């Protein structure tokens, strides 16, 4: 027989065929699933008086377990599965009620914000809900649930209770987003918008989808701060950086103005740079867990090699900031005082007058100040060769994989911002942020400056044909536009520079799938003119809504420090290098679109930036960011047991893909970054990659480091972010 | 791990 | 390991075929003219075919002067130092002649109670006992010994063979079996606490544990609330927990659910109690105390083992035969060997125990079609284990009439008319639906009126010298490989699966098996017939687990599977490297 | 080696 | 450890003097009146003068319910399992009345004579014989092995 306890309490025998219809309807399309397979596996866990919902966990992992490249499709019926339990315990039942009930259910429940139903009235629900396809939760991979489940979905943080579904959660953010616009356009808006994402062509950082539609207003989740040499503004930085962390943000700080140790900060940087990182982890489990940081300074500094090394795992502890990622900031002299094999002289910023200035803002400035101060016998320095520095620091890039590089002079002759007016002086976290900073001298100071990002990404997998992104565009910039008016502001110094620039970041997913589409590779130069076309065809829409929005509600009030103001494009100051690599014509009239910017202006002063991509492009099964995977089958640990997401379309493009260590060296891939160098506003999460077993006696050689650091110098790259050396 | 040698005429030959 | 040969010259003086005749001769050499060389026959026939297989004492031994053929012996030891005289006196004895031991030091009361220093000064001194006889203090003498969850002490001794500690606290070379019953699953079910208790202290409370579910409820919950007896409350979460953690970290630290013990069982538990175990877990026996070596009024329990090859035989009806066979040549072999200990002749001789067990289950489940993780084999093994039960019964009911029952017949629960089809845990109902073959109530009177010879007849036990002569996987046990390889001075031994070439795809290997869940029914099935335990592994493959590591509540869903089908025992787990 | 968690609530749904 | 005593509850309920009177008296007890006291006197003063000293199960014990005061036994062990056995019982009957043991273990035969398995194997049970009524590891119960 086999009795089954009920959600009730009573008991009741096994509907075997219940369930096998269940499955039946789950495996619908799929190809290569065994229900049978299924069965026998959970079925044989069954114990008489099992509760319904463990009957229901079972079956779902039993399919989760059978996922591998050769039955991808297990990873849907999975999914349809967990889709399934969670609608029965959201609500009861599998069809998700009217739009309009739900919405005050949650708002009397206190999980929804009020704000929906005075923006909106009942008959505007009643349409909403007309717009929902509540089958689209068919179409996420296992993964896929397993992120909505854990981080994505409201739900109960104690009880651990699902109150929403999928649908629920586009729908709204959506509404949210879009609430604003007037009657004529707005539920078209919702409309369009909802639909971009839940057919997983525009994606949305965390805190967005976590949080549009709740109580909340915490969105922010990307700050750069710039600390001054003074005790005021050390205070300022640090309060600044305790405030958005407990936020859950990441964070980049440039202390690179503070001075020297024994300069007439007296005792130096490393314990400024100590007390940055413990208000970085203030607000962390054990002191490890969340609050995150880098950390920037010339290369020049005069305690560079101390600083080199902080995150040393060897040394003493007064000399030792380990849960902080730095970037080395670099320009065209030291490089060429390593081409050269002559010395690099360090100076202390407050030594200087203006070289740290000239660094981001003037090469040529830079040249003759700092040939004039190293002359100068008054002045405090101290030389090293240059094979030397750049050996430590690439030695130290290695060894941690977190020692990135900043390419400043790139980041101010080829950017949105004129750097006379408003010089880009570090990035953030990741290193692909870019934007201008003020320092502060208090936490409330209104003359200061904090740079925030709000990011996005198109699914380069999703769109059937580059002119598909004109409406992606428009639908992208108007969200994360809506957005800035909607998030809260800590800091008065962040509201400044989120009011003044409006600036946004929006990358792309998918790129090594897209490429395996088109037949191509990263490797080898055969994707160069295809990638050329896609960032253009990227660039060139993202402006022309920018422009449009600024056409309809108004430039931003700084405008007029950026370049694209005085006429100035992108296509006009890109690395001429890349001219040897691609030979792609531009596509769309950008002379149409200089004069329309330049009279029109536009809404956000930057609007592309290529960042990495983990959470999000599970969601929708997409390769992360522009990386190719390191194999076919991705594992994650859960307490569920194993997560596994094989590549997009495997069982037709297995050969297509080129996977991360089946490259033979880093030079396409640079090449690649490059060109998308030449259109993105600001910067590129961009990795190197070394496989030891590819060199003599398994040891990669400090000379093809250092040749693949000016690789990227030559063709325009800004920064460098993580290196991966795989074991063995 | 890395290989400590460098060759700076190998370099020179690089155009930034 | 078998023929007869020269210790130091290292002659070999027979062949094997002179060694299955001779044992046969010599097994059956009392019977009457008219059918002894025609048994001889037809036993002879039964091994040198591989039908049915004899444990190394016997086929090493029996037609050489020697009469040492007992290897599997149980003590209980008393609260007194003359018992614990007794009790390692006895272990010396049988050790020195190269026998298993299974240990209930249990009744030995806590530390600081009114033994006084404690029983872990006692467990040593029963290590050195079994390791009396050993090349340098680890080479032959083995022994498990076995307490309730409950003891006072229970703590200090879920941790005696860990490899960490201090020398004082550590009993490394024995295994232990811990004894559980319904009460503490249920304080773990509901997430409560255990209560401990020093047995000296707690008049009764020991007994009820075997005996009667119900009187130790009341006595349990009774002492629980008395001020004036000292105890100790622990949640059952945490000792759960930390058996489990020391189960899984060396394979050895075993369990005894000893109310299945006394439930479903051949011994009706008010006269003769089923109160430890064995070496390997097999076997079930009712003991009592001596109080000196020589004690008349003590019974040490023995058992006389042997095992059908499922591989062997053409079908079913075929172990008619075996089993006529199997029970005869073991019941004679009783009154042959020899009793160096009062106490262990007076087990032998009242209930002429025997453990009759089975070979070569994962080819016989292959060459079916059948797999273990699954339950596509559980009709076929209930088909298959009634067969034997039956037969292993309607043989000694046969032999009872011709020769007599045994004289302690009257306290089995047989005697009364209860079979095991009776008293097994009714969950397995929902397991399997195979109607019963063969007439159980013919059977149920032909017991009752003329008896039966032996106590007990089925056993599963672990098998690897035996399973090796006939080339057959091993017990119960689904294979690690499809080749064995055992290192030897004469270079590598390999064996290949039998049957390999036609039914590689046939086998389940073990690390094949998606979890412990259908390898648990099929045991609970076999123990539905099964008169003592059965020796049944748990089996963990960490590269299955996130994170490479095997989740705490893996462990006791399983513990838990296990009691509910109603497992008697759990023997070793398993954990495999990557 | 082991996972130290466990949940009773899971457990307490199991009948003996 | 001499004056009786509560050991839980710490009471001292005697003094030296009724200690060193009723162990004279205890052990002269079966003499005969004509001579009874007069022993019981004597010895009192030679040991309440310390002329004469006494062992400590004698001066703790002599007077209470008790009767063992042997703090000092001797035992041979022959070559044979039966011999073994019952030298290892003897020590333990012993060990919990707190003596101390001199072990003549010296006629176990050796390793590898036609009991194959010699004297260490045995020297571990005497051990754990002489150790099984102490705490653990290091700590009451001794014994030397000739």
């Amino acid at each position: 027989n086999l009795l089954v306890t009920k959600r009730d309490g009573s008991t009741e025998r096994i509907n075997l065929d219940k369930i096998h219809r269940v499955l039946d309807w789950a495996a619908e399309g799929l190809h290569n699933v065994s229900i049978s397979q299924v069965e026998l596996r959970s079925h044989i866990q069954f114990y008489d008086g099992i509760k319904t919902s463990d009957i229901h966990e079972t079956i779902i992992k039993a399919a989760a377990d059978l996922i591998s490249r050769d039955a991808p499709d297990y990873q849907y019926l999975a999914a349809r599965l967990a889709i399934f339990h969670l609608r029965k315990k959201a609500y009861g039942q599998f069809e998700p009620p009217a739009l309009y009930d739900h919405v005050v259910k949650m708002v009397e429940m206190g999980k929804y914000d009020n704000h929906l139903l005075e923006d909106y009235t009942e008959e505007e629900f009643k349409q909403m809900d007309t717009f929902i396809d509540h089958d689209r939760d068919m179409t996420f991979s296992y993964a896929a649930v397993k992120q909505l489940e854990g981080k994505y979905l409201v739900q109960n943080r104690v009880t651990g209770e699902i109150y929403e579904s999928a649908q629920f959660l586009y729908i709204l953010v959506a509404a949210c987003l879009f609430s604003n616009y007037p009657r004529e356009t707005r539920l078209q808006y919702v409309k369009r918008f909802y639909d971009a994402v839940s057919t997983f062509k525009i994606s949305l950082p965390t805190p967005i989808m976590s949080g549009v539609r709740t109580p909340t207003r915490q969105f922010s989740s990307c700050v750069l701060i710039e600390c001054g040499d003074s005790l005021d503004s050390i205070n300022a930085t640090s309060s600044a950086i305790v405030k958005y962390v407990s936020q859950r943000a990441g964070i980049g700080i440039n202390a690179g103005r503070i001075r020297a140790l024994g300069s007439p900060f007296h005792t130096g940087c490393i314990p400024f740079y100590k007390h940055f990182q413990t208000a970085v982890k203030s607000c962390s489990q054990g002191g490890v867990r969340g609050g995150a940081a880098t950390l920037f300074y010339p290369m020049w500094h005069l305690e560079v090699e101390s600083l080199l090394v902080l995150k040393n795992n060897r040394g003493v502890e007064g000399n030792r900031v380990r849960h902080m990622d730095y970037g080395v900031q670099i320009n065209k002299l030291m490089y060429t005082r390593l081409l050269k094999g002559e010395d690099i002289t360090l100076f202390s910023p407050s030594d200087v007058p203006g070289l740290y200035d000239a660094f981001f803002a003037d090469q040529e400035e830079f040249e003759r100040l700092y040939t004039k101060y190293e002359k100068d016998d008054s002045i405090r320095k101290q030389r090293v060769k240059a094979v030397e520095l750049f050996s430590l620091m690439m030695q130290e890039r290695a060894s941690t994989g977190r020692i990135y590089i900043q390419n400043v002079d790139h980041c101010n002759t080829h950017s949105p911002f004129d750097p006379a007016i408003a010089p880009v002086r570090q990035s953030n976290l990741c290193l692909e942020i870019a934007l201008p900073t003020k320092p502060l001298n208090d936490v409330n100071d209104e003359n200061g400056e904090i740079a925030l990002c709000t990011l996005s990404a198109f699914n380069l997998g999703a769109i059937n044909n580059l002119d598909e992104l004109e409406e992606l565009a428009i639908l992208a910039v108007r969200a994360l536009d809506a957005l800035l008016d909607y998030q809260d502001y800590p800091i008065p110094a962040a509201k400044r520079g989120a009011m003044g620039r409006r600036t946004l970041g929006i990358g792309v997913i998918n790129f090594a799938y897209y490429l395996a589409k088109h037949g191509k590779r990263y490797s080898d130069g055969s994707a160069n003119n295809l990638t050329h076309k896609t960032f253009e065809a990227i660039q060139y829409y993202l402006l022309k809504a920018s422009n449009e929005l600024a056409k309809e509600q108004g430039a931003c009030p700084w405008f007029n420090e950026t370049t694209y103001a005085k006429g100035i494009l992108p296509i006009d100051t890109y690395k001429k290098d890349l001219d040897t690599i691609a030979n792609e014509p531009l596509h769309y009239d950008w002379e149409a679109l200089r004069e329309s910017i330049k009279t029109h202006g536009l809404r956000n002063s930057t609007l592309s930036a290529l960042m990495p991509s983990e959470t999000s492009s599970q969601i929708s099964n997409a390769t992360n960011g522009i990386e190719p995977p390191r194999g076919y089958v991705s594992i994650k640990a859960s307490k569920d047991g194993i997560l596994r997401q094989v590549v997009p379309d495997y069982e037709h493009l297995h050969d297509a893909y080129e996977l991360l260590w089946e490259m033979p060296g880093n030079d396409g891939y640079l090449q690649l970054v490059g060109i998308m160098q030449k259109f993105i506003d600001q910067s590129i999460s961009a990795n190197t990659n070394y496989d030891p077993s590819r060199f003599p006696s398994g040891k990669v050689p400090m000379q093809q480091l250092l040749k693949d650091l000016l690789t990227a110098y030559k063709f325009g790259v800004k920064t460098l972010f993580y290196q991966n050396t795989r074991d063995g | 791990q890395i290989d400590s040698e460098v060759d700076t005429d190998d370099l020179s030959n690089f155009q930034l």
